[PDB]
RNA sequence: UUUAGUAGGUAAAUGAAAAGUAUAAAUGGAUAUAACUUAAUAUUUAAUAUUUGUUUAAUGAAAAGUAUUUUAUAUUGUAUAGUAUUAUUAUAGUGUAUAGUUUUUUAAAAAUAUAGUUAAAUAAAGUAUGAAUUAAUAUCAAAAUUUUAAUAAAAAUUAAAAAAUUAAA
RNA sequence: AUUUUACCAAUUAAGAAGAAUAUUAUAAUAAUGGGUGUCUUAUAUUUUAAAUAAAUAUUUAAAUUCCGUGUAGUAAAUUUAUUAUUUGUAUUAUUUAUAUAAUAGGUGUAUUAUAUUUAAAUUUUAAAUUUGUUGUUUUAUAUUUAGAUACAUAUUUAUAGAUUAAUAUAUUUAAAUAAUAUUUUAAAAUUUAUUGAACUGUAAUGUUACAGUUGUAUGUACCAAAUAAAUAUAGUAAGAUUAUUUUAGUUGA
């Protein structure tokens, strides 16, 4: 009965008699910028922990293209081309790896409708493939002039 | 991860992922398989100790006599339990199960959420009223060997004031042919 | 002074010495939110105290980001739809299949065997009724597959829905789309049956409403006119078992009128008089219902339905010289004596002491309490209060307003 | 638990799966039977040779006062000892012979080892006084801060008088009867002791440790331990050479590095100094067990602000030899240097040990050839 | 000082209402109904018997 | 073995040992004596029936008054090992066994532990199956076939899992009364195949328009082919 | 106001017959022959049928 | 725990109060009684208590457990004929009383004869029953019922055959 | 209440772990323990007190509020006090006199407050909401008698004390 | 025809990053008062003084003295130095959250004394206080948690008197040179520095002026006022004080 759907329900059936006062308006200001509870503070940093400084990688070896394998994780041995890469968020996009539904809400125009696209992935999952090995191999960043 | 289970006399070792999975499945389904719909209203706006009294009272009804206790009843609990059996006959319906058949097999409340609210006092003393709410667990079964009481008698004095009123005391039952496809 | 507790939380009494406080009006407790201060969320956004920050992260990513879509990938989805019909089949397919493997009901001896829940058998159901625009009743299929004879008659129509679907046949997609004439097709024909079986297991459950909605959109998907005729008939009966006497009165009518193009073999204009007839003596018109039974007679002389209603009309009419006229036409219809009328009187009925026009008064959307309610300015209605707003006195009574 | 108290044997159901594992769990077939771990001895680490091996001649028996060699077999190049061996009191009274190995893990010749310092029997006592010395001297002191009453910000004056409220007199409550509140005296680390070593009993507990690992075989005396590359590679590839277990779980090595027999050095050698960086328990420690004699300036409380223990502000350093490492690494290397340095720097110590009677004697059998008199060419 | 708590929690569920549900309650209870049972063993019991 | 898993539970639950528990037990809620206290007494069979008995009901077991669910039915049991196998091999795995031993060493290891894990819900739901065999279904008889085949376990007629039995010497084995164990599992298995097959029969024989004409086609063919497959006729 | 009660003094009040009289009692009913609506005798609705004739 | 109802059978309620006679319970056993017939004519009125106490209670039984209530009925006669040693008879007092203030009543054996001497014997037998249990009410009541008094020498449990029950005294 | 058997070291008050004292790493109870000063929480009081929104005759400042005036309608700024509250309660400076300038439940009684002798009105239970002082307490303490170290429901004897609801010191 | 007595029962496995660029100590290299939504104007933005102080001191002797309130250059510019967001989550150790809840439809009795079911018997607080040892006194609703410091032990280098008032005398047997600590809560307190006249009390004509060795009963709902700092002979107030199964002397001198 706590949610914005049952909220009727809810109105309904307290009776009529009891009172609620600040409908509208509020004793304390409410314009004045004041912290947030513990649990929403954790909640705020664990969605969007890459706002701390110097979270992405500095060599940063991963770009589109490469071939890359999954060394830990749900998929493991499996290798695919890196379709897309989020380099603020360090996670990879590779193809026919990380595979999930992706739901869209329906609208006036058009129904609901399931597609499925590949998920990013944490960068530290998966390791370069050489294409001359076809094995895992360690890369490194290296200067040329070309 | 291996889970140990007894097996022949002695511990086997199986995929711990695999049996969890298992387990709950098994778990779910079979509460789904079971001949009951079970909902769940959270945040009753009624305190535990009042809504126990009510659901006390509908414990071990029918759903038709439910309902109408309820809707005869001048009780905050006995109309969250209204609301809550009206809930509960919408998702057995759907369920497929009968609705002519339908029995309260289970109905209880445990404290819920709760709110404060400030009630001051003379003297400048102050305390916290506190506003109480309720967990409601309603589970509909069926009981096919059910047989529901007639209460479709009324007093003479009805029925006197029907006859000077012209109506018929008995209802003007017709024979409705069953529907058929013949002519398809 | 001080007895409990220091924290606002905290239940005893305190003193504004001792513990001095904020005026926090109402706040969650140590089990978080209640209704009350979820309710002050919804509506003014925020707790009662203020003292709160917002926070609808959450709700955010449930609705906005879930609803988000690009021009390009809104644009490109609707050309990226399934094929509707090979979903329709594979639907069909899976349907049919769950309904075969559903386990038969033991028959046993000195009490009734529960019959098995349908777990598997609803996504089937969902997935098929979204292809075929209809919606079957889940309480019609329980009562089809427990029953022996019905659930054969299921099968075999369903089956035979599956081939003629899977040979190339689609009706009602291809009527949909010359539309953007002909009769009715195989396809459509055993679609109809099935309809039609699972409104008879529908009414043998008791769930007249349901068989009366399946039957409509039965007769929604027929277009020969002897289905329309049997579908009518069906819905005739369907509806005076649910207490929907202007329905089936309509549909009785119906029956009647598509007489003249059904064959003489057919009964269903038969069933329709009788429909019609039954609906009339319900709404309390025995002399409208004598009437259609004379000329149901007239028409197909002999038929057992009718017989049967003109037989109960006649100890009808028998037992009236007790009242020596018909029922007045001051009421003309309120004895109440179906048991759907029961069931609905029993859920929608205006209880005693809430769901009455003293309790809440629902306006165009929204509730209001009975003080507000703008149907009647009774003695506990704020618009009696009201009075000469400054135009003119409005009234020649001098004491209030 | 106690074993006397009920609690011991309170749960008497549900400790055991009747059901035994398919895996390995076996039944005792006889006395026949040679079950693992079985031994009659309370063995709280039962290691064998397999496990934890020992590089010496002989298995430690009790026949044998000590695994290695009593005699100069004349397979190999006998060595004698740096300085001349004098049996004092604690001595084995039996000859020290050990063979040194090279970096390829054989046997290049045989070595003297000195009975004051590989040969003074061990003693629990004085070993557990090493132990609880360096145990209490390798905390972090600085880490044993606690707030106090004083600190704890709150305001000084009396809450609320004494009865007009109806709760306990309590005023400026920082005590710690409060959550919030402090203790009247705290942990700290000026308040905090870091224990006195003196140096004879450092010697004397050092050289008995070095007697327990001679004893249980422990030991093992290396020519040198240079390595080709100051890289970890390397040292990993001498210590495979050498079978050698510094993994984590292997039994570990404490390396006495010093120098070769000829050019014994007190400063650790480059390369291999720079490779036994290596995660796996080896530890590298100098070679000496002496200690400089520990000091305290601060004595009494007369620099206030002196944020150190109270105690001796000149604590052995981490890397010197101690009990506690040499128990919890299972092989000790020394090097000819090392031995050569410790034999140089104790010395002295056990010719003033010595008795008057034969003090007076010593220099008659030449053990006081003083090279600064001419007497002898310089050592 | 020693009380019987661990020993006498366990057998906490032989008394009624609030002593069954509130540890301190029971505990008292307990201790209290050892004791008297000890007394009257060592100084009623065998003459009664 | 009220409170806990019984007859065919799947939960391994050890009612002595307090596994699954955030606290040490406190209170002991079936108390015979005040001795108990030191002297609990469990495992001894009278005290451990008090004890048992006063636990509540949990998951598997069901109270007086609530419903509870035919486990017992074969089917019921038969779609369980069908789901235990489906879940145990993916589909895509399936398909690709069907149409192939070139496998990954991960596929190989989940393939096994599927495997194990089909015997092991076997044995727990055999008494169950063997108490319904009478008035189980020839859909039903045919889906535990077709739920074995997809498992990969190839029945013992007289790879292969159900031929082997466990290890462990006779000496050590839980013979303790009251716990549902299968010594002579092999054994029991390929007389509860035998006695499915010869129900499949019985129901054909008793069975003897185009929905059913397509439907017993249908049927005979698979019942052909997942013998053939499983290593039985007719 | 002087003492805590433990659940049996709670419960007297339950035992007794007050407490039964105003929260444990069944109502009476049947549908009404005309709305067809639980109803209890004595009281009816304001439609014009239920006035004329009180069911 | 054992819990003894709040509920209990009071004087005052419809119900009433049983006769443990014709009750059945796990501490009655009606079959191993015998039924004695005591004649107390010219027996002193403690001394016939006592004797038929011991008889009533069960304690003259070699099986006897005081949880058990098992006696043998006796059947008390010629009561009218009880003996006083010398001028007990109107200086010996019965005392009891009633929640009113005044309350006390002071009676003597004189009074007490005078309206009914059953009434006599049943405070004497009361007064041994007590003594020797009083700590239970069923313990403290049964006995009593299992005795039976008669003023007279008739009596209607000649269908019982009451064997006559033989004593000696101390002296 | 002048003794044995069996338990069982001894004739009564200075805790116990071989598991971070870690090489130990999937089934280690390491169960190793503050009834009154701390903090939080759950109860009792509590079926409670309180609350209850069907009727209005009358201020044009400023300190005081800041409660999002979508565009409220030279420069700058318009509405929504204080007593911890939407509370006893007009903040009155100036100034004026027909704007009806519009939120107070309920079917009795006690008690309490108001209201043709002599020197009769108002405030219910119930539906709904829901505090506070208090709280060692076993399902509890009818009563009388007798006694023990100060009230002694502490002891003993005697006796016979039903449950709920309201009121009464 | 009709109908199922009254009473009595129990807390546990936790669904999801609703816990870390976290808590405390630790860096001997920075430093003109940090203030973002800031954003001319400087008659109007000035803090200095030879003293125990943001600079802080290695021992027991003698010695003024009615309880001795007490110890020197150690190296001379010599390294005991007031450190500090990362070129290691800086390092090392240390500490850590009560959001969340179907649990069972009847083992004991049924005319009243209290867990262990054969019926009975026993049973009806604890701690401190009270030394005339109580019936005096105080505290405790319950759940979980917080909560208090006298080093139970000294292995070879090694070596230790006394004595007179004083001079002096010194026939004549030991020894493991180590110091730092010392319950806990609470005194009518007093001391230092500071603010308050919107309340109240005066003078002036709502406002102004006067204030804690003190202004005019009171000075902002405890007038020996309020705010900030402090651990006074805490002693000759009182209370609390964490570890069962024990192993030896006196019970009013
Ligand atoms: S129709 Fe039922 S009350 Fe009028």
């Amino acid at each position: 009965l706590r949610d914005r759907e049952r909220l009727e329900l809810l109105e309904s059936m307290r009776h009529p008699r009891e009172r609620d006062f600040y409908q509208d308006h509020t004793y304390h200001n409410q314009w004045l910028r004041r912290d947030l509870e513990k649990h929403q503070k954790q909640q705020l940093a664990a969605r969007y922990k890459y706002f701390a400084p110097d979270f992405e990688i500095s060599p940063w070896i991963w770009y589109p293209g490469d071939i890359v394998e999954v060394v830990s994780g749900e998929g493991i041995g499996q290798r695919g081309t890196i379709i897309a890469v989020i380099k603020y968020k360090n996670e990879i996009v590779v193809q026919n790896i990380n595979v999930q539904d992706v739901v869209i809400p329906a609208s006036e125009s058009r129904p609901e409708q399931i597609v499925q696209r590949e998920h990013p992935i944490s960068v530290t999952r998966v390791r370069h493939v050489d294409p001359s090995t076809n094995e895992i191999c360690n890369i490194e960043m290296v200067k040329v002039r070309n | 991860r291996y889970a140990f289970v007894e097996e022949e006399g002695v511990m086997h070792k199986v995929n711990w992922g695999l049996y969890c999975e298992r387990l709950e499945t098994e778990l779910t389904v079979t509460q789904e398989r079971l001949p009951q719909h079970t909902l769940l209203m959270k945040a009753v706006p009624s305190s535990w100790k009042k809504l126990d009294i009510d659901i006390s009272v509908i414990r071990g009804l029918s759903l038709r006599e439910a309902m109408a206790q309820c809707k005869l009843s001048l009780r905050k609990g006995h109309q969250i339990v209204f609301r809550a059996l009206e809930m509960a006959q919408q998702g057995a319906e759907a369920k497929g199960l009968d609705k002519e058949h339908l029995r309260v097999a289970h109905i209880s409340c445990y404290p819920g959420p709760t709110d404060k609210q400030i009630d001051i006092r003379s003297k400048g003393y102050y305390a916290w009223k506190t506003k109480k709410s309720s967990h409601l667990v309603l589970t509909l079964a069926e009981d096919p060997e059910m047989v529901l009481p007639d209460r479709t008698c009324l007093p003479y004095s009805s029925l006197m004031s029907m006859k000077r009123a012209g109506l018929s005391a008995q209802p003007t039952v017709i024979d409705v042919p069953a529907i058929t496809a013949d002519g398809i | 002074y001080q007895r409990g507790g220091w924290s606002p939380g905290s239940k005893h009494q305190k003193h504004m010495t001792l513990n001095p406080t904020l005026y926090l009006y109402r706040f969650p407790g140590p089990h978080g939110p209640g209704p009350y201060t979820m309710k002050y969320w919804w509506t003014l956004g925020c707790f009662p105290t203020g003292m709160e920050v917002p926070f609808r992260l959450h709700e955010f990513l449930s609705t906005y980001q879930q609803e988000h879509v690009p021009v390009e990938v809104e644009e490109w989805l609707r050309c990226y739809i399934k094929d509707p019909l090979s979903e329709l089949v594979n639907a069909s397919n899976d349907f049919f299949k769950a309904v075969e493997v559903y386990p038969e009901v033991e028959s046993a001896r000195g009490y009734k065997t529960l019959q098995p829940s349908i777990a598997p058998l609803l996504v089937p159901m969902k997935k098929f009724e979204e292809q075929l625009g209809v919606k079957i009743s889940p309480v019609g299929l329980r009562s089809v597959l427990s029953n022996p004879v019905l659930k054969d008659r299921f099968l075999d129509d369903l089956f035979d829905y599956k081939s003629y679907v899977e040979k190339g046949g689609s009706t009602p997609h291809r009527r949909l789309a010359r539309s953007r004439a002909e009769t009715t097709a195989d396809d459509e024909r055993s679609l109809i049956l099935l309809l039609t079986t699972i409104s008879e297991g529908c009414i043998n459950a008791g769930n007249y409403s349901d068989a009366a909605s399946v039957l409509a959109d039965a007769l929604m998907f027929c277009h020969d006119p002897d289905s329309q005729a049997t579908t009518h008939a069906n819905i005739s009966f369907a509806s005076l078992l649910n207490a929907d006497f202007k329905g089936a009165e309509y549909n009785g009518r119906e029956a009647a009128l598509l007489q003249p193009q059904v064959k003489p073999t057919s009964t269903a204009c038969a069933r329709g008089y009788v429909g019609w007839a039954a609906a009339a003596a319900y709404q309390d018109d025995f002399e409208k219902a004598e009437a259609i039974v004379k000329d149901g007679l007239t028409l197909y002389v002999g038929n057992e339905h009718l017989e049967k209603l003109a037989n109960k009309l006649q100890a009808l009419r028998e037992e009236q010289p007790s009242v020596y006229k018909q029922v007045p036409r001051s009421l003309r219809e309120s004895r109440s004596h179906l048991p759907s009328q029961q069931s609905r009187g029993l859920l929608s009925g205006s209880g005693k002491g809430f769901s009455n026009e003293f309790d809440w008064v629902e306006f165009k959307n929204k509730l209001y309490p009975s003080k507000m309610d703008p149907r009647n300015n009774e003695m506990g209605s704020v618009f009696r209060r009201v009075g000469d707003l400054g135009s003119f006195i409005s009234t020649s009574r001098s004491m209030e307003r | 638990s106690s074993i006397f108290s009920p609690r011991y044997d309170w749960r008497t159901s549900g400790v055991h799966d009747i059901a035994p594992r398919d895996e390995g769990d076996f039944l005792y077939q006889g006395p026949q039977h040679v079950l693992p771990g079985a031994h009659p001895l309370p063995l709280h680490h039962p290691h064998n040779t397999i496990t934890r091996p020992v590089i010496s001649p002989y298995i430690p028996s009790p026949q044998r006062s000590h695994p290695y060699f009593t005699a100069p077999l004349p397979e190999l190049p006998h060595f004698s000892t740096t300085k001349p061996i004098v049996y004092t009191y604690g001595t084995m009274k039996e000859r020290i012979i050990a063979p040194v190995f090279n970096l390829k893990n054989e046997v290049i010749y045989t070595r003297e080892l000195d009975p004051f310092i590989f040969g003074m029997y061990p003693e629990v006592e004085e070993l557990s006084k090493n132990l609880t010395y360096w145990m209490v001297r390798c905390q972090n002191f600085a880490s044993k801060w606690d707030y106090e009453t004083r600190e704890i910000w709150r305001k000084a004056k009396k809450n609320w008088p004494n009865t007009g409220m109806g709760m306990p007199r309590v005023g400026n409550r920082k005590n710690h009867l409060y959550t919030w509140g402090g203790r009247t005296k705290p942990s700290k680390p000026w308040n905090m002791l870091m224990p006195t070593m003196d140096v004879k009993t450092w010697s004397k507990s050092n050289r008995m440790m070095l007697t327990l690992k001679m004893l249980q075989g422990r030991l093992q005396v290396v020519d040198r331990l240079t390595l080709e590359e100051p890289t970890q590679e390397c040292y990993l590839e001498l210590c495979r050479n050498m079978s050698w277990d510094v993994r984590h779980t292997g039994g570990g090595v404490l390396f006495m590095d010093g120098g070769s027999r000829i050019t014994p050095s007190s400063e650790f050698d480059r390369a291999f100094f720079f490779g036994s960086f290596f995660n796996g328990r080896n530890k590298i420690v100098r070679p000496t067990v002496l200690c400089d004699e520990q000091y305290d300036y601060n004595k009494t409380a007369a620099k206030q602000r002196m944020k150190g223990p109270k105690g001796a502000k000149n604590p052995i350093p981490i890397n010197r030899f101690n009990a506690y490492d040499a128990m919890k690494h299972d092989r000790l290397v020394i090097t000819e240097g090392a031995l050569m340095q410790l034999e140089d720097e104790l010395y002295e110590h056990k010719l003033q040990i010595l008795p008057p009677h034969i003090r007076n004697q010593l220099p008659e059998y030449g053990y006081l050839d003083s090279e600064a008199l001419g007497d002898c060419v310089p050592s | 000082h020693y009380r019987a708590k661990l020993e006498l929690d366990r057998i906490r569920s032989m008394l009624r209402g609030r002593a069954r549900l509130e540890r301190k309650v029971g505990l008292k209870r307990l201790f209290f109904l050892m004791r008297t049972q000890t007394r009257y063993r060592v100084e009623q019991q065998a003459h009664w018997e | 073995v009220y409170g806990g898993s019984g007859r065919g539970d799947l939960l391994y639950e050890n009612p002595d040992a307090r596994r699954h528990s955030g606290r040490a037990l406190g209170v002991l809620n079936g108390v015979r004596h005040s001795s108990q206290a030191t002297m609990p007494e469990s495992g001894q069979l009278y005290y451990r029936k008090l004890i048992l008995h006063s636990r509540p009901p949990n998951g598997s077991c069901a109270g007086l008054q609530r419903h509870c669910h035919d486990t017992c039915n074969w089917s019921y049991l038969i779609p369980s090992l069908h789901r235990c196998a489906e879940s145990a091999i993916s589909a895509k795995l399936w398909e690709k066994m069907c149409q192939l031993v070139n496998l990954t060493q991960y596929e190989r290891q989940r393939v096994r532990d599927g495997q194990n894990l089909y015997r092991y819900e076997v044995h727990q739901r055999l008494p169950l199956l063997e108490e319904s065999i009478g008035w189980a279904q020839l859909d039903d008889l045919l889906g535990w076939f077709r739920s074995a085949r997809r498992a990969w376990v190839r029945l013992p007629t007289s790879s292969s899992a159900m031929s082997c039995r466990l290890e462990g010497h006779a000496d050590s084995r839980d013979t303790t009364p009251g716990r549902n164990q299968v010594f002579d599992t092999p054994e029991r298995v390929e007389q509860l195949t035998e006695a499915t097959v010869h129900r499949i029969r019985e129901e054909l024989q008793r069975l003897n328009s185009a929905r059913r004409l397509a439907r017993d086609e249908e049927l005979s063919r698979c019942v052909e082919e997942e013998l053939g497959w499983h290593g039985v006729a007719l | 106001p002087k003492r805590k009660k433990n659940p049996m003094q709670l419960r007297r009040k339950v035992y007794g017959l007050h407490f039964k009289e105003k929260y444990l009692k069944m109502e009476e009913w049947y549908y009404c022959p005309l709305c067809a609506e639980p109803k209890k005798p004595g009281e009816w609705c304001r439609r014009e049928d239920c006035r004329q004739i009180k069911p | 725990a054992p819990f003894k109802s709040v509920l209990r059978r009071h004087k005052h309620h419809p119900e009433g109060l049983p006769l443990y006679n014709d009750m059945s319970k796990q501490w009655l056993c009606r079959e191993g009684e015998r039924w004695w017939l005591l004649d107390a004519r010219g027996e002193q009125l403690p001394r016939v208590a006592a004797v038929a106490a011991q008889y009533i209670t069960g304690q003259h039984r070699p099986d006897f457990t005081p949880g058990m209530i098992t006696g043998d009925h006796v059947v008390i006669v010629n009561i009218k004929d009880v003996v006083m040693v010398g001028d007990q008879w109107i200086r010996v007092p019965i005392t009891w009383q009633t929640a009113y203030p005044g309350g006390k009543y002071r009676i003597r054996l004189t009074d007490m004869y005078e309206r009914d001497p059953c009434m006599l014997m049943w405070w004497f037998l009361k007064d041994e029953v007590n003594r020797h249990f009083v700590r239970k009410l069923k313990t403290r009541i049964a006995p009593l019922e299992k005795a039976w008094l008669y003023e007279d020498s008739i009596h209607p449990h000649a269908d019982k055959n009451p064997r006559p029950l033989c004593w000696t005294d101390p002296e």
